[PDB]
């Protein structure tokens, strides 16, 4: 029991503190997905303010 | 029967028999016996699902 103690915390701790922190960096590769859109959009939206 | 001096010599033999079992051998005997079911109840409360 406390060698199944010792391996399962160890297990589950480490694999979460993985997974989280991982889908912490998926998020803000989201955020920069988003950020550089709404850049790119915005200058596009501007340019064509002035064309017209 | 016979009133004899035997009685009061088998006295003797009883009261020293009886320290000598207080003194030298309970109080070991069972510590080592208790100390072993010691042992085996932690190992009662040792038992990962917690």
């Amino acid at each position: 029991d406390l060698d199944l103690a010792k391996a399962s915390a160890t297990d589950q701790l480490k694999k979460a503190k993985a997974e989280a922190q991982v889908i912490i960096e998926q998020a803000n590769k989201r955020r920069s997905q988003i950020l550089d859109e709404a850049k790119a959009e915005a200058e596009q939206e501007r340019t064509k303010i002035v064309a017209q | 029967m016979n009133l004899n001096a035997t009685i009061l010599g088998q006295a003797i033999a009883f009261v020293l028999f009886v320290l000598f079992c207080m003194k030298y051998v309970w109080p070991p005997l069972m510590a080592a016996i208790e100390k072993r079911q010691k042992e085996i109840a932690d190992g009662l409360a040792s038992a990962a699902h917690k």
